[PDB]
């Protein structure tokens, strides 16, 4: 049924898109400067904090960057918003770019001190997938959610209060929990887990564990390929209308739409441009705990690990100036493309039989084997 | 340490999955 989930999905897309293209025309921005992912992310923030403000905006004068310290009124953002979405709340619509977010969060840093702090193993990285997501996001939200997530904050929840409607929560978020875990015994031992009103340390010590057996015998998480404001609005701009033309989050629909995007970022002096490039395209998909050996082949291009990444984050901060900064074109495209799953997979070789998709292969026709012989650069990007 | 230790897939392909 590709009517309502490709069609109404397009719908939240278009939103984004025509306020995108509205929120340029009032702050009077280029097109060039309405490509610049930075801006870009101002806005997406000034709706986010406006419908639960200012932000830094960068303006392009003879040669130089200037940045703008600008506010607006936090009711004339959200009254802007409807009106590119009917009138709508289109709360899908803020939870995409809640992701979008989220997912440049989790590849931009390492999320350590926070997860020792909750007395969860710094290596239990590959897990912490949406750690930053905020609770408002939606349902559909939270399965992006990696089992590990979940387990810091049932693990904070409960620190704190073994240290009244609270209790609906705490079962469904261990249903939820438990949804991610794809065996027997996992699914099993999560009811076990979710059988204490005062969950103690009996619990606190036992998630833990299971946290560390997804590391091994992985759960069910949805990957949602979320793009920036500025390639939605952008491509609403250029005419494409995909509330009837269709979208998809976990298709050939986003690679396709970022192999024509003409995204711009800033760049500071001594940064690497095809590294900043590189660190954006492992956030348009959440792929910032794949194997670096699959991403990279994906790519086209090697995607190399955070250590060696030049880098320190998209945003910029108050802080630095502007004299020594400049701005790079984004390097997007990607060779393939694949359906981002969300199976951890089961027995050693996983997706037995799934492949890669040439980025013609508009359907899901032919797929293409992998075959990994070959002079790598390691499999962990953290 | 203080890396990673498992991979978390985010596509459908064949791959040995590394822990």
């Amino acid at each position: 049924n590709a009517t309502e989930i490709r069609a109404s999905v397009g719908k939240m897309i278009d939103g984004i898109g025509r306020f995108y293209i509205q929120m340029c025309t009032e702050l009077k921005l280029s097109d060039y400067e309405g490509r610049l992912i930075q801006n870009s992310l101002t806005i997406e923030r000034m709706v986010l904090s406006a419908f639960d403000t200012g932000g830094p905006i960068y303006r392009r004068v003879d040669g130089k960057w200037r940045r703008e310290l600008i506010l607006y009124d936090k009711e004339e953002i959200r009254r802007i918003w409807r009106q590119a979405n009917n009138g709508d709340d289109a709360t899908a619509g803020l939870t995409h770019m809640m992701i979008w977010h989220s997912n440049l969060n989790d590849a931009t840093y390492q999320r350590t001190r926070a997860l020792v702090r909750t007395g969860m193993d710094p290596r239990m990285c590959s897990l912490m997938q949406g750690s930053t997501l905020p609770r408002r996001s939606g349902a559909a939200g939270a399965a992006v959610k990696g089992v590990g997530t979940m387990v810091m904050e049932l693990i904070r929840m409960i620190k704190r209060g073994i240290n009244r409607r609270t209790r609906i929560a705490y079962e469904r978020m261990c249903n939820i929990l438990k949804g991610k875990f794809q065996t027997a015994a996992q699914r099993t031992m999560v009811d076990q887990v979710r059988e204490s009103r005062n969950p103690g340390n009996a619990e606190f010590e036992d998630l833990i564990f299971l946290a560390r057996s997804a590391l091994i015998l992985r759960g069910s998480v949805a990957h949602k390929s979320c793009l920036p404001a500025c390639v939605y609005g952008s491509a609403v701009a250029s005419g494409y209308d995909f509330e009837r033309e269709g979208y998809s989050l976990v298709g050939i629909d986003p690679f396709r739409l970022l192999q024509n995007s003409q995204v711009y970022s800033l760049i500071r002096p001594n940064e690497n441009p095809a590294h900043k490039s590189q660190l954006v395209w492992m956030a348009c998909h959440s792929a910032a705990f794949e194997d670096l050996r699959v991403s990279s082949f994906i790519r086209g291009t090697k995607v190399v690990p955070r250590g060696k990444l030049s880098t320190r984050g998209v945003q910029i901060a108050s802080n630095e100036n502007m004299e020594t900064m400049e701005s790079s074109t984004l390097e997007l495209r990607s060779r393939y493309w694949a359906i981002r799953t969300r199976s951890g997979g089961n027995t050693d070789v996983s997706f037995q039989g799934r492949g890669v998709f040439e980025l013609s292969d508009e359907k899901a026709t032919s797929p293409i084997v992998p075959s990994f012989d070959m002079s790598n650069e390691g499999s962990y990007f953290f | 340490s203080s890396g990673q230790i498992s991979i978390q897939p985010t596509f459908s392909v064949q791959r040995n999955l590394p822990f």
